[PDB]
């Protein structure tokens, strides 16, 4: 998933967009992937 | 600036409306007759796109209009002027054809001066 | 040089589309200061343009009035935008426009409706503007849909000639034939080495595979949507 | 023109499908939650739907339940053990 | 016109990405499953509407279908697409093409030459014109009615055609039966083989059972009850109603606390574009 | 041909046509000492420079020119003319009285 | 809840904003609604 970013590949954004503006798309991907990890561990804790 | 230029039944007076400011051959200059104490009445119509010409259908043949790009006028020719036909004639310019949609050429505008 | 030095561009209503393929597109040549006033690129940063590979590069050039350059941008509406040339919102390309006031052009101003992006409407059908369905070449309510620009040399910026070249390139998703000039080295296998495969960047152990590809395929992807199998150029 | 009009929603995204297992059979029964059996065509706009979907939108095998309207299954007056739960003491099976 | 059922036909590779042993779900223009096809039987060749692409197939034993013509009016007033082909090579040209093949054509904007594209032959075709791009997919399979089964279509040629294509006419070289289908936006769950080929797929908008397979992301559904997200066809009709008054607005005389109301704000005199 | 006779003789002026004109009308204001000027185009529009007080509404066989509050120095005649078909015929003519 | 968006009405954001400017706002609103929804699910799991 892209979570609102241009592409799901991290290296794709850097190779296409300038550093001043590529970070904004990265932050969307970083935050989106972080919530998936938090959701997964929460399910494990409840199941444990 | 659409600046323009009798009792006897038979006359051959030439009516010409000089054009200034706006560019000739772009719209449809028309002639409208307004008898005193009464309303307007379109009598003549020219075309920039082609030589097709339409006059008023009240009486045919008598009305004749022409065009001239070098001197920017119409030079309307009137023959056998009726006594009641005497009126203050107007030369009007059609609206910009770029409007499209409903008939731009038939829509009068400016109506000359004087 | 045939799209920038041509000295004779196509009319807006008849924008010619030229295909550029199987070559090296070094954009460093078109960096002259006096021309290329506007380099508004969408989806690709202008600085990071040389080191990328493209598979569908098309160059369409036309001459329009300088005041109408704004309409060329995606999403804008105007006489040129709606009746002469339309660009999609999801546009990936660079629109270079330079003034050519020092250096007949027909534009369509009458149409039934706005055209879809990337379409050519070259026809002299008479556009009726009245109740009468006139089929004649000219008439009171019958107007021709094409007219010459008749650029005024005295005019400074308004109503001035302005050559416009658009480079609509599709981002690398297929076997590419156009890419920037970069030296090619020998591949190293069975070792964790950084690589650069037609613009794709990453690190991994490059190894041969028994997978069978197809002529229209160049990349393999996994369940996670990452580049797994890549066929190297050369 | 001044005219008061009622807006009945035509977007029902919640559909429960009862299947006896693709391996066992293809026959399926559809359950709509908390809807009458008359509003089903309006709710899912069966007119604009595919002809195959209209079979499960309105047919002879209609049996309203507390859970909602059930289409594709016949109500049997006998009682057996539960196989596929539905709701409100109703169970279904592929006999 | 004769009508015949299409048993899971017209599936083509949506993209050029290689995938092996995976279930991929994509949304694009496809021929609906168990849709219905105008069985045109050659003794004929009428002008048919090209809307949202057209699925084409032929059961010709020999070379009979020599190509197609695409356009809006198929006259000299507008330009049309011609894809005729002989045995040696294929011919693709975009001109007015005043027909009776074509008598004359002075405008010339495109010409592409490649290998030829063309009752024991199933030469299916799928044509799509999206964003000014003519995409052609094809496949070849001996047959020995529409043959039931599964077979994917591979892309052949993508062209930058920027013309109206609203009606298309089949060309005959007068013993054949050419079928014409229509594509609509659907969601398909494609199953990829271990070798990278599409072997099976489902139409998530076909029937409730296929909706469950689409939701479960699997081709096999076990016993029980399952809640399915709505994959049904959405409405495509829109109505816009606004007041029919033409009072303009008093913005002109403004050019000091005055409000404006009961007037139509013609801003040509929050996003400024909208 | 096409004939009209404006029914009038917050001022509303309505000119009625025998046939379905369907929004092919113009409203003309003629000053006593000047040439007539353009007020409404296409039976519902405002020309450049025209004050917004003037308004044109209606289509088909019913049209209405509405001038709100009767703004002063507007005693000039008002004419209704069609562009549906030749010949170009003006309306009966009506001037607002005070 | 506004969730730091121009308007809670999705349609409102679309009509009042440009396509490249809207995508920021809906993404802001989509994240807020999703975050609130998953919080309720977590409470139900704990209470279960
Ligand atoms: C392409 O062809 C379509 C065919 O529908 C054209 O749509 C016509 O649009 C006009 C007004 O713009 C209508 O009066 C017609 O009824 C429509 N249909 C036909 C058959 O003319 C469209 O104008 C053409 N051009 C583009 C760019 O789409
Ligand atoms: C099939 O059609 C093509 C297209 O016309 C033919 O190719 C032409 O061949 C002649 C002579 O061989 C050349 O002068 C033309 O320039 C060719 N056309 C193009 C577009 O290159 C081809 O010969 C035909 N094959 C047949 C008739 O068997
Ligand atoms: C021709 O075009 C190139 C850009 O490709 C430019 O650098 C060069 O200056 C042009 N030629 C002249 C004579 O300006
Ligand atoms: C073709 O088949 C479809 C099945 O979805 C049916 O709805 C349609 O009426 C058929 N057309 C005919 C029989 O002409
Ligand atoms: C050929 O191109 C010319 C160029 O303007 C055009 O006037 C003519 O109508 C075209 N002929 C067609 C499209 O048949
Ligand atoms: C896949 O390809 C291999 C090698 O060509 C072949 O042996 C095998 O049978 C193929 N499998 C399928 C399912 O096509
Ligand atoms: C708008 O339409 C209604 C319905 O016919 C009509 O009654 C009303 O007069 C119209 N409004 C105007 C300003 O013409």
């Amino acid at each position: 998933s892209k979570f609102g970013a241009i592409s799901s590949v991290l290296n794709d954004i850097f190779s296409r967009l300038d550093p001043p503006e590529a970070e904004v798309q990265i932050d969307r991907l970083i935050t989106g992937r972080l919530q998936s990890l938090q959701t997964y561990v929460t399910q494990q804790l409840i199941r444990a | 600036q659409l600046l323009e230029s009798l009792v006897q039944p038979g006359r051959s007076l030439r009516l010409s409306c000089a054009a200034s400011g706006f560019t000739f051959d772009d719209y449809a200059m028309h002639w409208v007759r307004q008898p005193p104490g009464k309303g307007l009445e379109w009598v003549s119509g020219s075309s920039w796109n082609s030589g097709s010409v339409v006059y008023a259908d009240s009486v045919k043949g008598r009305f004749t209009i022409s065009r001239d790009s070098a001197k920017n006028s119409l030079h309307l020719q009137m023959n056998s002027l009726r006594v009641e036909d005497t009126a203050l004639y107007y030369c009007a310019k059609a609206v910009d054809p770029t409007r499209g949609s409903y008939s731009p050429d038939y829509g009068f505008d400016i109506w000359g001066q004087g | 040089d045939e799209v920038f030095n041509a000295t004779r561009f196509a009319s807006v209503y008849a924008w010619n589309r030229k295909r550029i393929s199987n070559c090296v597109a070094d954009y460093s040549v078109l960096y002259n200061l006096a021309p290329f006033f506007t380099f508004k690129c969408y989806g690709v940063s202008p600085t990071k343009l040389n080191d990328l590979c493209f598979t569908n590069v098309y160059a369409d050039s036309f001459v329009i009035r300088g005041d109408e350059v704004r309409q060329i941008a995606p999403g804008q509406t105007g006489n040129i935008a709606d009746y002469n040339y339309k660009l999609p919102d999801d546009f990936t390309g660079c629109v270079i426009a330079w003034n050519s006031n020092k250096l007949n052009y027909l534009y369509r101003l009458f149409r039934k409706s706005n055209l879809k992006p990337f379409e050519r409407d070259i026809s002299t059908e008479i556009y009726q503007a009245g109740n009468k369905p006139c089929n004649g070449v000219a008439g009171f309510n019958c107007y021709f849909p094409l007219r010459s620009y008749s650029f005024r040399p005295t005019y400074g910026v308004g109503h001035q000639p302005y050559r416009v070249v658009v480079l609509s390139f599709e981002l690398l998703h297929a076997p590419a034939t156009v890419c920037g000039p970069k030296k090619s080295t020998n591949l190293v296998k069975n070792k964790c080495v950084n690589f650069n495969f037609n613009g794709l960047k990453g690190t991994g152990v490059l190894t041969e595979s028994n997978k069978k590809f197809l002529p229209f395929q160049q990349f393999g992807r996994d369940i996670a949507d990452t580049t797994d199998a890549v066929r190297d150029p050369q | 023109t001044l005219e008061i009009l009622d807006i009945t929603p035509c977007s029902f995204g919640g559909v429960s499908v009862i299947t006896p297992g693709t391996n066992t059979s293809n026959q399926v029964a559809v359950l709509y939650q908390g809807v009458n059996c008359t509003e089903v065509p309006v709710a899912i706009h069966a007119d604009q739907l595919t002809p195959t979907w209209r079979v499960y939108s309105t047919g002879s095998n209609v049996f309203q339940t507390r859970a909602g309207c059930l289409i594709g299954a016949e109500y049997v007056n006998n009682s057996y053990e539960c196989d596929i739960p539905i709701g409100a003491g109703i169970c279904a099976s592929y006999q | 016109p004769a009508y015949t059922n299409s048993f899971t036909r017209g599936v083509y590779y949506p993209d050029k990405v290689f995938r092996s042993s995976v279930l991929h779900s994509t949304q694009d223009l496809f021929l609906p499953f168990f849709s219905n096809v105008t069985w045109f039987h050659v003794i004929d060749n009428p002008v048919l509407p090209f809307n949202d692409g057209v699925y084409f197939a032929s059961i010709e034993k020999s070379n009979i279908i020599r190509g197609w013509i695409f356009g809006t009016t198929l006259d000299s007033k507008t330009q049309s697409l011609l894809i005729v082909n002989n045995a040696t090579n294929v011919v693709i040209k975009v001109c007015e093409f005043q027909f009776c093949v074509y008598s004359s054509a002075n405008n010339c904007t495109f010409e592409y030459v490649s290998q030829p594209f063309l009752f024991k032959n199933l030469r299916e075709f799928v044509f799509k014109n999206i964003d000014g791009y003519f995409k052609i997919y094809s496949k070849h399979t001996p047959i020995i009615d529409l043959p039931q089964g599964f077979s994917a279509l591979e892309p052949l040629v993508d062209l930058p055609i920027g013309i109206n294509i609203t009606r298309f006419q089949t060309l005959l070289a007068l013993a054949a039966a050419y079928y014409v289908g229509y594509l609509q936006p659907r969601t398909f769950l494609l199953k990829y083989n271990e070798n990278g080929t599409i072997t099976d797929a489902v139409d998530c908008a076909l029937d409730p059972l296929s909706e469950t397979k689409c939701t479960l992301k699997s081709f096999t559904v076990e016993k029980g009850i399952y809640q399915t997200s709505n994959f049904r066809v959405q409405p495509t009709e829109s109505i816009v109603r606004f007041p029919n008054i033409t009072n303009l607005c008093p913005f002109d005389e403004v050019f000091n606390r005055k409000r404006i109301s009961n007037c139509v704000a013609d801003y040509s005199v929050v996003s400024p574009t909208k | 041909a096409i004939r009209m006779t404006q029914s009038p003789s917050r001022v509303t002026i309505t000119c009625r046509a025998s046939q379905s004109i369907s929004s092919y009308l113009n409203w003309y204001q003629q000053k006593p000492g000047k040439a007539p000027n353009l007020l409404i185009y296409a039976a519902s529009s405002l020309e450049s420079g025209v004050p917004s007080r003037f308004s044109g509404s209606g289509s088909g066989t019913d049209f209405t020119l509405t001038i709100s509050s009767l703004q002063p120095e507007d005693f000039a005649t008002y004419y209704c003319q069609q562009s549906y078909s030749t010949p170009l015929t003006f309306g009966g003519g009506t001037k607002v009285e005070i």
